């Protein structure tokens, strides 16, 4: 009754959807009061659904339905708009999602789900016996409100939506406040950084640091101040070691900012004159304080080189801070420039430069997150100017990523609308008209852009919309100082020296070794190694032996044969000693038994390929895999799949997908144009079917996507977002899908000659420089999986016996000189004859108990012939085959074949 | 109607143009401003040596670069002008974003250096000199100045060279093939 | 000596100013090379005449329609 019990489920699961849906239904006009007059035909509708869905719930207690409500689904529409012209926020939820949230009634508890979405800093909220307490922050820390709200059994989501928005702003206020009053009254900040939250503190410490160094300005002496901050670094370096997870987080950020703040004061003590040293205080941002503002929210603002912005007071949480680059610090300073217009900060160069890192660091340090966007073709103008008027309202800053992937007509359409948002936000207009409706434009609202030029199938920005950006380039980063700061930060002994070291290895490996396509050695490398060096400290302590692991584990798996012998050379050059590699029983025991399991030979080349594929995703998320045609890419990680169910006990779903099979319309989704609603894709609906976790077990499940075709640029940068650590994916429609840390994508291709570098760089990448498995090993396997599939035992011995090593590697080495149409290797070509040979076997077995031992042999051998000459020389002319013939003749008391 | 656009080739003429498109010391700013982007638009045709590849700079630089300049003349208003504060904010910010090389950057700062050196005998081309203003004279009075001083400027033959400093190997190439390229097609022109 | 014939023969010039105000043509097409534009001098222009410019790019039907 297996149909039966799939039928069953299927209308399980079709009755669980239509429940949702009429459940949402009811929270949005069933239950809530003087909803129902807004769309008096809806109502009856609604009613009229109401009706159907209690007719046939009394049917099942003592399809149609479904069909009902996605039909009257185009009528909610407006409602749904209207909705989000409510609360601005809602623009970044789907209209499922906004029929969940406002079904909410009494609940209140699937609004604590959507909050990474709407806000993106926060996760949950505290509730404490029908009250908010708090908002819970993403990285686990805990914010508490300035007060409880009390919530109305009738209240709306939007009101107490809006009051928890303004309420979280004006307790991180409170707690900025009292932070630097504690400050200010002379306490340490070892003792302030266990009290309050990391925002407070690090805006706290700011602007202690430029009040003193102004102070210090005031005069002509730098070496106390100095002396003060770096024993304060060190003191916070010792506290580093000796406290929890979430204060590891907020003591390394503020080591950060410290470390920041001794450079700058490192940098004005080694001025000659005082106008130079004027300058380059100048030149570095400060955070400056109302004295006598007598609203809250705008007491604090930033000045640099002159210009002055605003601070948001907007909660963050605790962010990966990055290190204050000099590039860093001028990219900044011409943000600043362009804010101050209100024009469109641009930042343009290759990729892997810290472009988008750099606005969002920009947005952090004025207090606000910044919600990116992935552009892509399927972005025109009315979905573009959606997520602009979206983002107006709100006022958050939007950071267009990738801004050449949109089609050039949009580009020139949406310079209107660039333009009137810009002349808006300038001359202070309180409302501005897009679509043809009258929208709110919230003063704190900004567009930048990070558009990556010079690439294959990307357009070009037309000059009357670049005229509304300010185009900054960041060809060169500095590596060096993010390096150091960064080993200076994990506990790292020397690390100015082991810091130039890596950089030095670095450029070195870029400058000396073949130049294929692939090799790119910038910053996103480097990070890469810092990253993958950060869980190596527990087993291997902070030392060189770290450094050359980590280097080992995220390089040399995208190598090929020569590169390699050159990255060890150079490993052994530059660096003094090279570590013991890890023991590694348990993983290589799991291996062997999977590929057992799976009937793989583990030779050693294989075993090095699989080892290097779980080393390198162990801390990496997404993973491209390389090599030729039959190379062993699918087998490597469907075993490697299998030694990790078997060593963690954690189940693995695969869900394999062909790139190019499918339509980008049908991946990702395609907005139709008849009344506009999102139809979900492909691999959106698998991120949303694992995000919603229905089911409850892809909780404690990992998750692999295989894109198995070839990397077309227009398929695989609409995903920039995901690959790159923003983890997001920003449909059209405004959905921001988190990215979970069980959700792993594995690209499996061919070439590499189309790609470009945005995707190389964001992908540790695994290189298969020649086949996996020798070919009696691969002849061995395929018989064994054909008997799988399937006296028998002497039969079966007597044919892997016939497969003799070296006649078969000699009738393979001379078939490479024949002329084959349709060019295959060899290699490739060992399937067809072990499954016809078997075949043709098992055909022919009904026979062969009444036939003498060397008939039965001589038989077996003159079909084995036959197979392999089919197989091998299947595809040549007539002279060819019989040369062929002749030739497995002479190589092979074997019956003659003619 | 058809009207085709171009950039100004005359340094001479763009400085007039600027000067008519738009404190003593903000209009002394603006007139430093408005030869600085003359000489740099000048400098960007030449792109084998004025530069190292093929710019463009419009007027919401020239603009960016007023607004600051006048932004630093209102708040620093105690009479010392942080003349390396804005050299350095011009040649690196607003007419430096767009750079991409070093060797650009590096000769972008060498014109804002040679430009806003803030010294009162100040010569930005061997034939005008520009004295700083007094402080006791006005606006009106000032801006009359400056146009006279302007007014009375000729331009040499070898503008390209001389006035951006350039050595004459470069422009006598530019100029010879330009000048062989239009003279054969009007020889082409003129036959038939 | 390229210029010397516009200079000596030639003693008038017409701008953007004098081509506008000087044509009976109520539609008049500008052009110029790429990643370069002339739209502030019609703004100006538009400014000084004392007359509204309606900046109404192309690319999109909605767009098209409202134009
Ligand atoms: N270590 C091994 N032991 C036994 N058989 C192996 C081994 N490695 C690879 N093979 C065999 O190699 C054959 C081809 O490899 P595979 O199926 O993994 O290709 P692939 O990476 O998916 O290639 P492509 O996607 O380019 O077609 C398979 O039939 C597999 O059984
Ligand atoms: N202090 C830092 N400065 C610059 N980049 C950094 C820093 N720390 C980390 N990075 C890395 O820089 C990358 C920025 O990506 P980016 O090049 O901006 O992407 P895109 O080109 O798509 O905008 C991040 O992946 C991050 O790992
Ligand atoms: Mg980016």
């Amino acid at each position: 009754l297996e149909s039966k019990l799939t039928k069953l489920s299927e209308i399980q699961v079709n009755w669980v959807e239509v429940q949702f849906y009429w459940l949402d239904l009811y929270g949005i006009l069933g239950e809530n009061l003087d909803i129902q007059n807004f769309l008096p035909l809806e109502t009856s509708k609604f009613k009229s659904l109401t009706s159907e869905y209690k007719m046939i719930t009394t049917r099942a207690f003592q399809k149609l339905t479904i069909d009902s409500l996605k039909m009257i689904k185009s009528s909610l529409s407006t409602f749904l708009e209207r909705q989000r012209r409510q609360f601005p926020r809602f623009y970044f939820l789907g209209n499922d999602d906004l029929l969940k949230i406002i079904g909410s009634g009494k609940h209140h508890d699937q609004v604590s789900k959507f909050m990474k979405k709407m806000f993106g800093s926060i996760e949950s909220i505290i509730f404490f016996e029908d009250s908010i307490t708090g908002v819970r922050s993403v990285e686990g820390e805990v914010l508490n409100l300035n007060e409880k709200i009390e919530l109305k059994d009738s209240i709306q989501a939007q009101e107490w939506l809006n009051i928890l928005d303004t309420e979280i702003k004006l307790s991180v206020f409170t707690q900025f406040r009292d932070c630097l009053g504690q400050l200010k009254d002379g306490t340490d900040i070892e003792v302030v950084v266990s009290k309050y939250i990391f925002q407070a503190i690090l805006l706290s410490a700011q602007v202690m640091w430029t009040e003193l160094v102004e102070k210090c300005l005031q005069t002509n002496e730098f070496s106390k101040y100095w002396k003060e901050v770096d024993m304060k670094i060190k003191g916070l370096l010792d506290k580093l070691n000796k406290s929890s997870d979430n204060v590891k987080k907020k003591i390394e950020a503020l080591l950060v900012e410290y470390l920041h703040f001794n450079n700058v004061i490192g940098q004005l003590k080694n001025c000659s004159t005082k106008e130079e040293a004027r300058l380059l205080w100048a030149k570095v941002q400060k955070f400056y304080q109302k004295n006598d503002t007598l609203d809250d929210l705008n007491s604090v603002f930033i000045s640099q080189s002159g210009y002055l912005l605003q601070y948001k007071f907007e909660y963050i949480g605790i962010p990966e801070r990055l290190i204050y680059t000099p590039l860093l610090l001028v990219g900044f300073a011409t943000l600043t420039d362009s804010l101050h217009q209100k024009y469109g900060g641009c930042f343009f160069g290759p990729a892997g430069t810290g472009k988008t890192e750099t606005v969002k660091a920009f947005g952090q340090n004025l207090g606000r997150v910044v919600v990116v966007f992935n552009c892509d073709d399927s972005f025109d103008y009315q979905v573009l100017s959606r997520l602009l008027v979206g983002i107006t309202q709100i006022g958050a800053w939007g950071c267009f990523d990738e801004f050449n992937r949109l089609d050039e007509k949009v580009l020139s359409a949406v310079s209107a609308n660039i333009q009137q948002i810009q002349n808006g936000l300038q001359v202070g207009k309180s409302h501005i008209t897009l679509l043809e409706e009258e929208t709110p434009l919230s003063p704190h609202t900004a567009v930048f852009i990070t558009l990556n030029p010079g690439y294959n199938g990307r357009s070009e920005l037309p000059e009357n919309l670049k005229k509304s950006f300010r185009e900054f380039s960041m060809k060169s980063p500095q590596s060096g100082t993010i390096a150091e700061m960064i080993l200076q930060i994990m506990g790292f002994e020397d690390s100015k020296s082991l810091a130039s070291k890596i950089v030095h290895f670095l450029e070195l490996l870029s400058s000396k070794c073949s130049s294929m396509n692939h090799y790119h050695f910038g910053l996103r490398t480097l990070k890469g190694v810092l990253r993958n060096c950060s869980p190596l400290v527990s087993e291997f302590g902070e030392g060189e032996k770290t450094v050359v692991e980590s280097l080992k584990r995220v390089i040399l798996p995208s190598l090929g044969d020569t590169d390699e012998l050159v990255f060890k050379d150079e490993l052994s050059k530059i660096f003094d000693s090279a570590g013991t590699p890890l023991n590694s029983k348990a993983i290589v025991q799991c291996l062997k038994d999977a590929g057992q399991r799976s009937g793989f030979s583990m030779s050693e080349e294989f075993l090095k390929k699989c080892m290097q594929f779980y080393y390198m995703q162990k801390t990496q998320q997404a993973l491209i895999l390389v090599g030729k045609a039959g190379c062993g890419k699918t087998a490597t990680w469907k075993t490697v799949i299998d030694a990790m169910a078997i060593f963690d006990g954690h189940a693995n779903v695969v869900y394999v997908i062909d790139t190019k099979v499918l339509t980008k319309e049908s991946l990702y989704g395609s907005m139709l144009k008849a009344t506009l609603e999102w139809r979900d894709g492909l691999f959106t609906s698998i991120l949303r079917r694992v995000n919603d976790d229905i089911t409850g077990t892809f909780k404690n499940s990992r998750i692999w996507v295989v894109f198995d075709s070839d990397l077309d640029p227009e398929y695989v940068e609409a995903m920039n977002s995901v690959l790159d650590d923003n983890k997001i994916l920003t449909l059209p429609n405004g959905e921001r899908l988190p990215i979970p840390p069980n959700f792993r994508i594995l690209f499996e291709t061919d070439n590499l000659d189309h790609t470009t570098p945005a995707t190389i760089t964001r992908c540790g990448l695994l290189w298969f420089s020649t086949d996996v498995c020798s070919i009696s090993s691969k002849i061995d396997h395929l018989l064994n999986k054909s008997y799988e599939a399937l006296e028998l035992d002497k039969l079966k011995d007597l044919i892997s016996d016939s497969f003799d090593m070296a006649s078969l590697t000699n009738i393979f080495t001379c078939s490479n000189d024949l002329v084959h149409i349709l060019g295959v290797r060899t290699f490739n070509k060992l399937e067809t004859a072990v499954q016809l040979a078997v075949h043709l076997i098992s055909s022919y077995r009904q026979w062969f108990q009444n036939l003498d031992d060397k008939s039965l042999k001589d038989v077996i051998t003159l079909l084995i012939k036959r197979s392999l000459l089919y197989a091998l020389a299947g595809d040549s002319t007539g002279e060819s085959q019989r040369a062929f013939i002749q030739t497995i003749n002479t190589y092979f008391d074997s019956q003659e074949l003619s | 109607d058809r009207v085709v656009y171009e950039d100004i080739p005359g340094i001479l003429d763009t400085v007039k143009d600027l000067w008519g498109s738009q404190g003593v010391w903000s209009v002394y700013c603006t007139f430093l401003l408005s030869w600085f982007h003359a000489l740099i638009t000048a400098r960007t045709r030449l792109v084998p040596h004025g530069f190292s590849k093929k710019y463009y700079f419009n007027d919401c630089d020239f603009q960016f670069a007023s607004v600051y300049l006048e932004n630093v003349l209102a708040t620093n208003s105690t009479n010392n002008i942080p003349w390396a504060q804005v050299r350095d904010h011009i040649a690196t910010i607003v007419y430096g974003g767009k750079i991409d090389e070093e060797k650009d950057l590096e000769v972008v700062a060498k014109l804002c250096a040679h430009v806003f050196c803030g010294s009162d005998n100040l010569q930005i081309v061997p034939g005008v000199r520009i004295p700083q203003p007094l402080l006791q004279q006005s606006e009106e009075e000032e801006r009359a100045r400056l146009t006279a001083i302007l007014s009375n400027t000729i331009e040499p033959a070898d503008s390209l060279s001389s006035w951006l400093q350039l050595p004459r190997e470069s422009i006598l190439d530019y100029e010879r093939l330009q000048a062989k390229e239009v003279a054969s097609s009007t020889e082409q022109l003129l036959q038939e | 000596a390229l210029n010397w014939f516009k200079n000596e023969f030639f003693v008038d010039e017409w701008n953007i100013a004098d081509v506008v105000a000087n044509s009976e043509n109520n539609y008049f097409t500008m052009a110029s090379e790429r990643d370069v534009d002339g739209t502030f001098k019609l703004i100006e222009l538009a400014k000084a005449s004392k007359e509204s410019l309606k900046i109404i790019p192309l690319g999109s039907i909605e767009n098209l329609n409202y134009a």
